[PDB]
């Protein structure tokens, strides 16, 4: 079933946007620093201003999902995945946008030394996490999500300050790959039971007591790694002291 | 008697020590003053940067 929405403005031509300036950017010579930053910046900013759009058509009167858009996986049609945002997530998608040009501002001065992989990485960073915050998916969100810690890895290790990144960054990767684990055994066992990780879907299905309960622990191991809780917090300090100011 | 004197000393300094009154007088100016470190002259040897954190 194809959802295609009406809207010119839509979350495909926003996620796209930082993937673009990523393939453009491999190819630039990094002799060329001023356009290699000029690049991201306006990619960056152009991004910020979708967003903006995005939220100047929004509806406030509806609890469905908006700007629903569908995309296709298999021509067997048994999998397919949806995009959409609500009041809840459209701010997040706004915020990600706006920090990502903030942090490719930040290291201004020192982008003769950083180069192109600096603004790439974060540029990929942005792509991942506005996919993230649009999904209506259990599955693809588990992806998007789990792919992020590569960049992230890259960012701390690479422009770290210190030798105290090395152990900052391995403590970030393991602790978030084990709750990204633990989610991913909570989505096979609803997979099992409804056939399907679809989240307008699963919002309509009843879970039992027993199972509910289940399901809780495994989603809470994953969120709770995240958050972060008590006592998983401990990754959050070395991971964000040591890694660099946009990081 | 030098041993007689560490023994007067020790006395007296426990003696100035327990009876000290509990709220002394300080010059304004003076370490604990009212006025002390208030628009201190600023220290030299401290130099301004201009034009940091250019692009070039």
């Amino acid at each position: 079933l194809e959802h295609f929405c009406e809207c010119y403005f839509n979350l495909s031509g926003l996620i796209l946007c930082p993937v673009l300036g990523s393939i453009i950017l491999l190819f630039i010579p990094n002799s060329r620093i001023r356009l290699i930053r000029l690049i991201g910046l306006c990619a960056s900013l152009i991004t910020f201003l979708y967003s903006l759009v995005l939220w100047i058509q929004f509806d406030s009167s509806t609890a469905k999902f908006q700007f629903v858009e569908s995309l296709r996986w298999l021509p067997y049609e048994n999998i397919n995945f949806y995009l959409g945002i609500d009041g809840i997530s459209l701010f997040f998608v706004i915020l990600t946008t706006f920090l990502i040009p903030i942090c490719i501002l930040v290291g201004w001065s020192g982008m003769r030394s950083y180069g192109k992989e600096y603004i790439i990485a974060f540029l990929i960073c942005e792509f991942l996490m506005i996919a993230v915050f649009c999904m209506l998916d259990l599955l693809l969100f588990y992806v998007f999500f789990e792919s992020v810690l590569i960049p992230m890895f890259i960012i701390i290790g690479v422009w770290g300050s210190r030798q105290r990144k090395i152990k900052a960054a391995y403590q970030f990767f393991l602790y978030t790959l084990l709750g990204s684990l633990f989610m991913l055994l909570a989505i096979l066992l609803i997979l099992f039971q409804t056939g399907t990780t679809d989240l307008q879907i699963l919002l309509t299905t009843e879970f039992s007591e027993r199972r509910q309960i289940f399901l809780w622990i495994a989603f809470f191991a994953s969120f709770a790694v995240k958050v972060p809780m008590v006592p998983v917090h401990i990754w959050l300090p070395e991971a964000h002291v040591e890694a660099p100011t946009a990081g | 008697d030098v041993d007689r004197i560490d023994k007067l000393i020790a006395h007296g300094e426990a003696e100035y020590n327990k009876w000290r009154h509990p709220d002394p007088y300080i010059v304004p100016w003076a370490p604990g003053g009212s006025k002390f470190c208030r628009n201190p002259t600023p220290p030299a040897g401290i130099e301004i940067v201009y034009n940091y954190g250019l692009e070039d």
